[PDB]
């Protein structure tokens, strides 16, 4: 998972 | 936003831009004259006392007299984890209260714990980059997404454009998701990459954070 | 896969496609009648109770009569890590037996330790990402692959693609890497993005869990 | 690199290839005849023994008269933190001296605590992924950058090409970024892939470890 | 890594 | 942040  | 379509202007009067220089980095609801809400993750490693908070804007390349421009006072965090990306909520009080006009207006919120199931149509919104070709958006994008549980976890609202390449991308964290005009969403993590046509996009359930809100707010 | 080419319908029998709605998320390999061989990691945060397991499948956007659907009714892991993403290997039990025919059998394995070196040519496959711009594959894609140490640990089987950006991507974990004939690999991660033309894709290593497997199996 | 520029042949004659195969994964710097300076990233999980280090390269794809070949006799590390990407440096003692020449030439290093403010111009390189769309490039590529603090910790050097989608990519680590003739960074980390055109591109501060280099060096 |  |  990436942060936005 | 990657997939989307230009905004009518000014047709969603509580988004804010989160600005560092003059650079967009994160987006922000308007919940009260003096507070917005964002996603943690956006003022984690951030210097809070340099970033502005930009209301009543559209074009970001262009000088907008609709603008009014605002300072971090004070953050008011709930459990952020980073590592588990859980509560990523902040609220952020302003150095000042915003001038309410036709431009700038506070965002509804739903009612505590009210959950959206599988198949709700909403709006996601935001300045992030719009694939990879073009970096970040010069004018707000909107996109229209679907409420999946399915490759989500009960901590987060997910959601997806169904059978083309579309979703939220690094820059729309901190953005509403609008359902039934009310904010049920902020935009927190994406995976696979941003609109992978596969792994839904992820976002802070509003909802459930009602209660905390309305206690800083009001 | 990125960079492959459509398998002739039904050439690979034992290869089976696990799916939420309707939606293909990993792939699994058929190791007997009723247990499915799958990567730990798919199934780690999803509700199995809700996993369907399609066997006889070719192009997922069809109506196919040579189809057969099952349902998960245990998980047998073995010592799965999500950070170190080291034994990402999974047995699933059907909750039935499949018929064995034309188009669904059994793979073979490889006997307990049997390492392969650099150079070995096999083939990996998978319903996964095609690149970005293309989604999920509708027809089950395969492409040949070369086995690498080198960018890759003891723990795993590592390929490549010299001279062309070509690879695995998501979707296609779980998904069994073919070598001279048995399943030397269960497709687990990528890095650097999907077919980055550096980084070699990572398989779990099943001549190492040989053992183990029978023991659950047989 | 990302949308940089062939470099004129051996215009950089402090450029390094680190090989496992006759495969580049990282660069490095020549500092003295008989060390060079890379990411310690770059060797972390690599077998040591196996690397190459290639002096006087320009061309890789390419038989060229003008390399020097060495092999690690030694590693030197400072704290190397993985989780938090923080020192990360190191330093490789070849198993002899380079022969200095027109092309291979030891590399200027600033003095210890020297820091660059928001708008110095560098210039990066490397051999890295061109992009996704081309691997590895064959011939050294050099960009235009600028320093920027913003979306930067402390603890790093970062850059970013204003206006384009330019920067460093994987392949790219452990190469220098030269600034007023000088090696300011080493490079070690992106976010959001490679070339965002939001997030800075990282480098390790090479004048915050100027003591620790010396130490060793002479 | 990401797992796949 | 991916190390390069």
């Amino acid at each position: 998972a990436a942060p936005a | 936003i990657v997939g989307g379509r230009r905004a009518r202007p000014h047709a969603w009067p509580f988004m804010v831009s989160l600005q560092l220089r003059g650079g967009h980095f994160c987006g922000a609801t308007l919940i009260a004259p003096n507070f917005v809400m964002s996603a943690a993750h956006c003022v984690a490693n951030v210097n809070v006392r340099a970033v502005r908070v930009v209301l009543g804007a559209h074009n970001l390349s262009r000088r907008e007299p609709t603008r009014q421009v605002f300072a971090v006072q004070r953050i008011f965090e709930d459990g952020y984890d980073p590592v588990n990306l859980l509560n990523d909520i902040v609220i952020l009080q302003l150095n000042g209260s915003a001038t309410i006009n036709a431009n700038v207006q506070v965002a509804q919120l739903p009612a505590q714990g009210r959950r959206l199931g599988n198949g709700v149509q909403c709006l996601a919104m935001g300045w992030g980059l719009l694939g990879r070709n073009r970096g970040i958006a010069s004018v707000l994008q909107e996109l229209n997404v679907t409420v999946v549980t399915s490759l989500c976890r009960r901590s987060n609202v997910c959601t997806l454009v169904r059978g083309r390449q579309a979703g939220v991308c690094f820059g729309d964290s901190g953005s509403p998701l609008v359902c039934n005009g009310l904010i049920h969403g902020i935009a927190s993590f994406v995976r696979g990459g941003c609109a992978s046509g596969l792994y839904p996009d992820a976002f802070a359930p509003v909802a459930q954070f009602v209660n905390w809100i309305d206690s800083i707010i009001q």
